[PDB]
């Protein structure tokens, strides 16, 4: 239970290719700096850095909506990124199953646009009703907002503990 | 006649839950139903343009433009869906193509013939947005880029997307998903922060940042106090004072019709010269510089000169505050004399006798030595020879654009065969060529737009089976199930049903699914039905 040692564990999983033992390790390493998730991760644990290498670790394995989904977890939103790995078409990660851990109203906006230029009008549907709570407006009086991304943040991470260990 | 063209915001961050339980899109076309409900209120507005443009492809951006009706605008603003990119910078530009199209063949903008305030097709945008990122597809944007990619022919003479006649709104929503209790939501609409306000405010516009319905309803009425017919002229602070707020603004005249009548235009900025090919690009916004010293108004009688009335602003409340009706600033643009880069003064800024409004008088030229001059001769004299040597001095610093302007002057002032009844040179072949061959472009893409606005863009999509050319077809809207001539269109479940019921219909022994604004047609069903007789 040691996070610093799990970091290094999972950098030393990532210089060798090793994505899913890298993720297994940084989830790790963020459940012990929490209570499982129950808190946030402090930002001297989950950096820009452990951030950045999760989402590269989750876009090879091509579970491309946890890349949309980590891609907020940032001190700025990646919507480079996050755009780029939303376009991808072979996914591993239950794609519209994970739209209720999207805060963001912007990637939420690209999803609907993307659902709606390929047809998928029942991912297209999901998405406007994501976009369509009272909770994820934007014009909300930013402790609303902060609240609702921490309640998605403990969620999300919830279930790639549960799904990675 | 006013055009009102409504940028509305199709982009999917429009479908945001506010507290009134609606969505920003549905907000946004309740908003201009409101404001033309407003707009009818006044009397004024019988006849008035209404166009709609939205976020989506330029195939289908434009909803309604020219010569659509108000029963298509209508049943195209409620059928709008929000299930686009927040693409503000290219819908901008589709709108400003859409109001400036027709420029160049009918010849409004009157390039390289002086600026008339009088020649004008008064337009204001008025977009309704939410504060969402801009996106283009590869990321957000955080800053408004008109992008000039295919330009419009023609589209170099100004340098600038919008006209001189077009003032572009924003009526910014952002209405949260809880309400909020405030009591000083009844004083004055804030500018918003978002991109949209640095080129609302560069067009003569502002945003508005509503934050409830009644702010909401507060800006409509705003808006709706803002629909003038009259053209945005920069004015700025030539010497010291006789930086403050006045020094620069982005106000609107005021062009009051009678079709307005006008005689004198505002001067280019620059000379305008036969050898130079290309005519220089001039901005939209005609920079006029004040000069703070005081002068005196100086008008003769039976003269042709134009006043146009300032709107309210911090340059015209600065100059009643200085009450002084009797005085006067002159105006002039930079850069209009064939030497002096300061120019000659073309008019003054008067204050009006009630100190009410203040007044943009335009003249000839160079006023202080031609009105002295022309009321000399029309005062005393026949033209003497010591005279028309002053006179050609005169002409010599006159531009050639106000040559036949001051012709048709001087023709209906009482000396018709004076000397600027002699011949008028004006542009250069190349310039007047180059404006023919524009005119007639501009009335090919004229033609092509118009004619692509409606019945020209039908979208059909498919799953796009990947290999690891095949599709899956889906429920399109316009399915048209041909279940009596068709046999595939039956469904299994209501087979025998609808066999027997075809069976019927085939032998001697859908309807009822009219679209709701057309099942209660009163006057059209009793027109088709014949009439009863009439009463004792």
């Amino acid at each position: 239970n040691n996070h610093s040692w799990l970091i290094i564990q999972a950098d030393i999983y990532f210089a060798t290719n090793q994505y899913s033992a890298a993720l297994h390790y940084y989830l790790q390493a963020g459940a012990v700096c929490s209570d499982f998730f129950n808190k946030a991760v402090p930002p001297d644990v989950y950096t820009d850095q452990v951030i950045k290498r999760m989402i590269k670790c989750c876009s090879l394995l091509n579970c491309h909506t946890q890349v949309a989904i980590l891609c907020q977890f940032l001190r700025e939103i990646d919507y480079k990124t996050a755009f780029k790995s939303l376009q991808e078409q072979n996914s591993h990660d239950a794609m519209d199953s994970y739209y209720d851990y999207i805060w963001d109203v912007t990637i939420l906006e690209y999803l609907t646009y993307l659902h709606h230029k390929r047809g998928e009008t029942d991912k297209r549907q999901i998405a406007i009703k994501a976009i369509g709570q009272t909770e994820l407006n934007a014009s909300n009086p930013e402790e609303v907002l902060q609240l609702a991304a921490q309640r998605r943040k403990k969620k999300f991470l919830q279930a790639m503990a549960k799904l990675y260990f | 006649m006013p055009i009102l063209l409504f940028l509305i915001d199709t982009s999917a961050s429009m479908n945001q839950r506010s507290h009134l339980g609606t969505t920003y899109l549905d907000t946004a076309k309740g908003a201009v139903e409101t404001f033309m409900k407003l707009r009818a209120r006044d009397p004024a507005s019988r006849g008035d343009r209404y166009m709609l443009v939205t976020f989506e492809e330029p195939p289908y951006a434009i909803k309604a433009g020219w010569k659509e009706n108000h029963a298509t605008f209508m049943n195209e603003l409620k059928n709008l869906q929000a299930e686009g990119l927040t693409t503000l910078g290219q819908s901008l530009r589709t709108a400003f193509d859409l109001l400036n199209l027709n420029r160049l063949v009918t010849g409004i903008d009157n390039y390289g013939q002086g600026r008339n305030p009088f020649f004008l097709e008064p337009a204001i945008i008025i977009t309704i947005t939410d504060g969402s990122k801009l996106t283009t597809t590869s990321g957000v944007q955080d800053e408004l880029h008109l992008p000039l990619n295919s330009p419009l022919p023609g589209s170099e003479l100004t340098k600038e997307p919008f006209r001189w006649d077009q003032r572009l709104f924003a009526l910014v929503l952002r209405l949260p998903g809880t309400m909020s209790v405030e009591s000083e939501q009844l004083t004055g609409v804030p500018l918003d922060d978002s991109a949209i306000t640095p080129m609302c405010e560069v067009t003569g516009g502002r945003s508005y940042s509503v934050c409830s319905p009644r702010m909401l309803n507060q800006c409509l009425e705003s808006l709706v106090q803002k629909v003038q017919s009259g053209v945005v002229i920069n004015f700025e602070k030539a010497g010291p004072d006789p930086s403050q707020p006045w020094h620069s603004c982005h106000k609107l005249i005021y062009v009051r019709p009678n079709v307005p009548i006008g005689h004198w235009p505002v001067p280019e900025s620059f000379w305008p010269d036969q050898n130079s090919p290309t005519l220089p690009p001039r901005t939209s916004h005609p920079v006029v510089k004040f000069s703070c010293t005081d002068c005196e108004p100086m008008v003769i009688d039976k003269l042709p000169f134009d006043k146009y009335e300032l709107e309210p602003s911090p340059l015209t409340q600065f100059i009643l505050e200085r009450k002084s009706p009797q005085t006067c600033w002159q105006v002039y643009v930079s850069n209009s004399a064939k030497y002096s880069e300061l120019g000659h003064p073309f008019g003054y800024l008067k204050a009006s006798t009630a100190l009410n409004c203040v007044n943009l008088f335009v003249m000839p030229y160079n006023y202080p030595v031609l009105l002295p001059l022309l009321d000399d001769l029309f005062k005393v004299h026949k033209p003497t020879l010591k005279w028309r040597q002053s006179f050609e001095s005169y002409l010599k610093t006159m531009p050639p654009y106000y040559l036949g302007p001051l012709k048709k002057a001087v023709r209906m002032m009482g000396a018709p065969n004076l000397i600027a009844d002699s011949m008028e040179y004006g542009l250069s072949y190349s310039v007047i060529s180059y404006l023919k061959k524009l005119s007639q472009q501009a009335k090919i893409e004229s033609d092509r737009v118009i004619g692509s606005v409606g019945k020209k863009v039908v979208q059909e999509t498919g799953i796009k089976v990947r290999s690891r050319g095949f599709q899956v077809a889906l429920l399109n809207k316009d399915l048209k199930p041909q279940t009596f001539r068709n046999a595939y269109d039956i469904p299994r479940r209501n087979l025998l049903d609808h066999l027997t019921r075809m069976r019927s219909n085939l032998l001697k022994s859908q309807v009822h699914s009219v679209p709701i604004a057309q099942m209660g047609n009163y006057q059209e069903y009793l027109k088709q039905v014949p009439s009863p007789l009439r009463e004792l």
